DNA sequence: ATCAATATCCACCTGCAGATTCTACCAAAAGTGTATTTGGAAACTGCTCCATCAAAAGGCATGTTCAGCTGAACCAGCTGAACATGCCTTTTGATGAGCAGTTTCCAAATACACTTTTGGTAGAATCTGCAGGTGGATATTGAT
DNA sequence: ATCAATATCCACCTGCAGATTCTACCAAAAGTGTATTTGGAAACTGCTCCATCAAAAGGCATGTTCAGCTGGTTCAGCTGAACATGCCTTTTGATGGAGCAGTTTCCAAATACACTTTTGGTAGAATCTGCAGGTGGATATTGAT
């Protein structure tokens, strides 16, 4: 079927699950429209995140994204993770 | 036609960690020609010495929260509530490390009540 | 266009037996549409493995579960029909198929290792096979009334070959892995074909292949096999690999292809893998749809749904889809006398026949 | 009596901003973001594979994210005398940062 | 003849633990987060002293070295005490021979 | 001619922020920021020279980062329904960045 | 009032690079705040172009010093070598 | 004896930035241990392309302001215009460079200017 | 009399200017902003490839470890017209060995 | 202001899912013995920087002043908050095959020693943009 | 009976600081060889990744109410931008000294390399036990009277 539930994507993140992270971060009230500008700079940084692992995975000649790769893509941009390998 | 008994290195120096890793990683990895007799023992010092640190902070974190093990969070909130630490790993993401409770005071109910008609 | 014309065209001889058939396939095509409803339906416990159609009854229709249970489903009698309780941890039936001399009995494999003849009313005949290990376990099973053969594959590559009465010359190991499929062709009575997962399938002559895994030729395939069936006739081997490509080859020059018909049969773990099927009485081939984000789908609805092709050319002419039953299709089975198809899909089985013919007093 | 306890507009905000900075658990459901992840794959190379601590990783990491944008975001708020976080807060704390926007 | 060796900073960290509170444990993931932490420091430290090799047309890594990463890296007071430790540490090596 | 031409408030300031946009040359005089830049190197360590190059870079750095920090500044400002920057600007502009040190 | 050399930095002189800044009004308090952010920002830059002075056993204050002393902080410097 | 007539390795790829110059400076450098016959000429001509797309921007930006010389500012300019090469150098203060034009709308005044007495 | 011999990139830089301008000058303090430029660009590009060598435990720097170094570091359309230009100058070089 | 619904703080009590704690061993570490470099002392040159003098002269510290901006105080209108409830959507346990992760080889590649010669540059003669100085010529913003 | 201080902006012209071009020298780069080494292709194999259908448990998408925030509209008052003045700190020159940043040369501690002996992490089992999840109460929050 053509589920596609409001996007297949982004739109997948249910509006109380932002409303989570941002009262994690200390918000207390939220505009109406700040959902839409939340998804789209999620997936900006989603966007150069993966580019950076897919380009490290295929230099090795993998068809596996490792979770090292992850890490090292992030490291490039400095946003270092901890927790995962080095 | 001794051949003393082999002693570590890193008993020589009483550091815990390995003196002899440390230079076996300096040679691989090419950070220079040659590597000098007594930067390995400095490097694994400052290494020691900086895990003890944040081990003790995480430590009193954890018998704060009443726990005698330590999780990916007390971690987090010695590294948040020293500002040395803190700034020396201000840009690092800690596994499932959460935040501090900080909440900014203009948010906190209105206490500041007065005559009102 | 001239839906009735031919036949009266045939009836003076100018039409050979060829275009006669041909006329009545297109005849089979045209009223396909009209099946669309599904007529009955059956729950059983676990997800469905087999399917084995009775040679001579028109409306009996068997089908394992992966769990051990056999179900023998005679549509029309409301006779509750017989249900045969199974291990269910790896009874698996893998292979279901009738014993062509008493329909009352089946050749049935399972996970266990153990490829018997046992009776539809539950007592277990006679053990064929039993490798024992564990991690040994029998896949693929044929019989050949014929020459009165019976055939079983096993999981690491050695296939073995079996009298009706047993006395065994086999257990030569002739792939690297398991045989998924082994097929014992209809018209002849010697010559063999068998499908693995080593993406290669070999045709044997039993009666003349003994020396050390002799194979009259080999079929490479870009990925593993499921299914090595042939056309009644047994003129043609239908080949079915696991990503997406079937492969029709003739019995000129056996290892190149006559036809690749692209169609997204993709693999998984939970899923009986997709078999396509021969039509007893055309050249109509039936496989199910496992609908691939990756594969090339030029219409805009991207449906599970039971495809039909020709044989010779090699193109879709038929879809069958009614919502309600939108699960996936894993196998699909003509009935012997070609009016009703019987599917097989998880957890439940369909059957896409129609109503009856005129009515009596 | 008859009318019900209802709380007032924000006593809510506030035990949730307690209770979800109090804890770790993953905000975003694992099968949405692994969908969007794999979504976003397809555009750079088709057919490719994720480990589930891949995945993992990436959830951590754009979670950590977010919540310093609307750490910075909601500072920004309350210098503009106001409660609630808008549009341009979001806009004005990227381009601060050094990102595009 | 295969035989996987991870090396891993896990002992020792340990060991650290236990001498500066010995009623406590440590979580597997907490062991991973040491481990990233000291494998980023020694990183730091060794590339910083790669760099100051460079600079000055010096083709070797002394203790001089190391110790002018590490007052270049560390923050605030925490030089001071690193440094402190590291000249003890030098110090006692170089006096059991 | 009561009184003589008087500019209004803000179009002075305009006429300046276009004449020190087109233009490169440093606005810092290279005495007080040599002397300054020498006493903070009498505090770090006593007895050192500079090259004047040096300290040429020194003025180049410290200009740009204070060119950057300003236009965060404004940009706060203006985000406040204001056209003037006060302190509170720059501590939020600071603060964002990460460069509380 | 002692100078300290910090006013060396004169007002007009701050007013100079808020204008090239994109600014068009200053309140009074700005000037004492820039005078403590410049004073930080040179503090950290000189100490650590000290350091590197100090290990190749200088005196004098290199250009290419100060470069790299720029290079760490992420301000990396170009027209006086690299 | 042969001793062909020596043509530069920049020559036989058509570079005008040298070859063997890349090829000197990755071995010394503690890059790795072996450097590859193709890796400095990849280097060389990526080189040479990133000076070329910026000096042909500096270049018209300095025929648009009547100038024959390519002074530090126009290099500003053709960094500071294109989208992408400020991203390459978003984090790089050119000596001597100045600002780009730039005046938040808001501080613009009124436009009620013409001729009415 | 006596003088060390500096290494830089102006003469290259000249050739290039002059290709794409013929009529056109350089100061000399752009020149040292340009020899800024292609040394800092030469450091990230060998310190990317250098770092994807060690993470694939390999020892030498081939032509595709500086290819996906330019695929890193470099935005947008900048690292097709850059790759394609390495291309050409490699396949130039070893169709002429 | 009593009071009256919650939430959160407590406080015992299991049991099991990870952590500590035993092993064997083999790969890496340590101990001698040569080879071979660094780099650091010690002695220079002469280059750059400290000062310290003139003289401006350009900038700034310095007071009026008043025009526009910044902050109050209400105010109406709306929009996010809060609860209520069915209905999705996510979560999860059933017993195949792909491919990441190691071994092991060469043929190809790069490195390592001498040699030839040549683009690289030290600095020196030239050219020559344009910085700076006159002059108009408008042009904008602010006063009937 | 909107033009005037100041600006901007162009047109032109001249000399020189400062780029360009040109001698020469010689340090690296090629070129020709001989020696290591090691990247990618077979080979295998054991962990783990792909993603359906029931079943179920929770969140949540959708609708009311409605409290309170929030842009807007007036309004003082304050305050900083503009301008006029006279001192005065900062630029251009200097002229030496001279401190020491580079530049040679030498050799003795220092480290590499290499083997050969030794034992310390580490991959598996064993088992030990924090604490996550329940179970109950006691208290504080909060709220409309």
């Amino acid at each position: 079927r053509h589920r596609k539930v409001l996007r297949d994507n982004i739109q997948g993140i249910t509006k109380p699950a932002i409303r989570r992270l941002a009262r994690r971060g200390g918000v207390k009230r939220i505009s109406g429209l700040i959902y839409e500008e939340t998804r789209g700079v999620l997936k900006v940084f989603l966007e150069n995140v993966i580019r950076d692992a897919v380009t490290y995975t295929e230099h090795a000649k993998r068809k596996t994204v490792t979770a090292m790769d992850v890490v090292y893509a992030l490291k490039r941009q400095g946003r270092t993770l901890y927790g995962f390998g080095g | 036609k001794a051949r003393a008994k082999a002693k570590t290195r890193s008993s020589r120096a009483g550091l815990q960690f390995p003196v002899g890793r440390v230079h076996r990683l300096l040679r691989k990895g090419n950070y220079s020609e040659r590597v000098g007799a007594g930067a390995p023992v400095y490097l694994a010092a400052v290494l020691e010495y900086l895990t003890a640190e944040i081990l003790e902070l995480a430590g009193n974190a954890a018998r704060d929260n009443k726990k005698t093990r330590i999780i990916p969070r007390h971690l987090q909130l010695a590294i948040r509530n020293d500002e040395e630490l803190n700034k020396l790993l201000g840009r690092v993401t800690i596994a499932q490390g959460g935040v501090l409770p900080n909440i900014q005071a203009v948010l906190l109910p209105k206490k500041t009540e007065s005559h009102h008609k | 266009r001239s839906i009735v014309r031919t036949l009266h065209q045939h009836k003076l001889g100018r039409a050979s037996w060829p275009s006669v058939q041909q006329g009545l396939q297109q005849s089979f095509l045209h009223t396909l549409d009209s099946y669309r409803i599904l007529q009955k339906a059956a729950p059983f416990d676990r997800r469905a493995t087999s399917l084995a159609w009775h040679p001579t009854h028109p409306s009996t229709v068997a089908v394992g579960s992966k769990g051990g249970d056999i179900m023998l489903w005679n549509f029309g009698i409301k006779d509750k029909p017989t249900f045969i309780k199974g291990i269910g941890a790896g009874g698996s039936i893998t292979g279901l198929k009738f014993n062509p001399l008493n329909t009352n009995q089946f050749y049935a494999s399972s996970m266990e290792g153990t490829t018997r003849l046992q009776d539809f009313k539950g007592n277990i005949l006679r053990v064929f096979a039993s490798s024992d290990t564990i991690n040994i376990w029998f896949c693929s099973l044929d019989v050949s009334a014929s020459s009165r053969m019976v055939v079983t594959g096993d999981n690491v590559g050695n296939v073995i070959l079996l009298n009706m009465d047993g006395k065994e010359l086999w257990n030569l190991r002739m792939h690297k892995k398991k045989v998924t499929h082994v097929a014992l062709n209809p018209c002849c009575d010697w010559f063999l074909a068998t499908a693995s997962v080593d993406q290669t399938v070999k045709i044997w002559d039993l009666r003349q292949v003994r020396g050390k895994a002799s194979f009259l030729y080999s079929l490479p395939h870009r990925h593993p096999v499921n299914a090595a069936c042939f056309s009644p006739d047994g003129a043609r081997l239908l080949t079915t690999d696991q990503k997406s490509e079937i492969r029709v080859y003739s019995a000129s020059q056996w290892d190149c292809p006559l036809g690749l018909i692209p169609h997204p049969h993709r693999h998984f773990q939970h899923l009986t893998p997709i078999k396509a099927a021969w039509h007893p009485r055309y050249n109509l081939i039936v496989v199910g749809r496992y609908p691939d984000p990756n594969f090339k789908s030029c219409t805009p609805y991207e449906l599970r749904t039971i495809d039909v092709f020709d044989g010779n050319s090699g193109k879709m002419m038929c879809q069958l889809y009614d919502p309600e039953s939108s699960g996936i299709s894993s196998l699909n089975e003509f009935n012997p006398m070609g009016d009703t198809l019987a599917s097989a899909m998880g957890y439940h089985i369909l059957i896409w026949s129609q109503e009856e013919a005129r009515t009596r007093k | 009596v008859k009318k019900p306890h209802r709380y007032r507009p924000g006593t809510v905000a506030l035990r949730e901003i307690r209770r979800y900075q109090k804890s770790t658990e993953l905000l975003i459901r694992k099968l949405p973001f692994q969908r969007l992840v794999r979504e976003i794959a397809q555009d750079f190379k088709t057919d490719l594979r994720f480990q589930s601590s891949a995945v993992m990783a990436l959830q951590e990491a754009c979670e950590a994210y977010l919540v310093g944008l609307f750490e910075d975001t909601n500072l920004c708020a309350i210098h503009a005398k106001r409660v609630t976080i808008m549009p341009k807060d979001i806009q004005l704390a990227r381009r601060i940062r050094g990102e595009r926007a | 003849r295969k035989r996987s060796r991870k090396e891993s900073y896990s002992i020792y960290v340990y060991k650290v633990l236990k001498q500066v509170h010995p009623d406590t444990g440590i979580s597997s993931k907490a062991m991973g987060i040491m481990n990233s932490f000291v494998n980023d420091i020694f990183e730091r430290i060794a590339g910083e002293a790669s760099r100051l090799a460079h600079y000055n047309k010096r083709s070797t890594i002394t203790s001089r070295e190391i110790q002018t990463a590490v007052r270049l890296l560390l923050p605030g007071e925490l030089a001071k005490h690193a440094v402190s430790e590291g000249t003890k540490a030098v110090t006692k090596y170089t006096s059991a021979k």
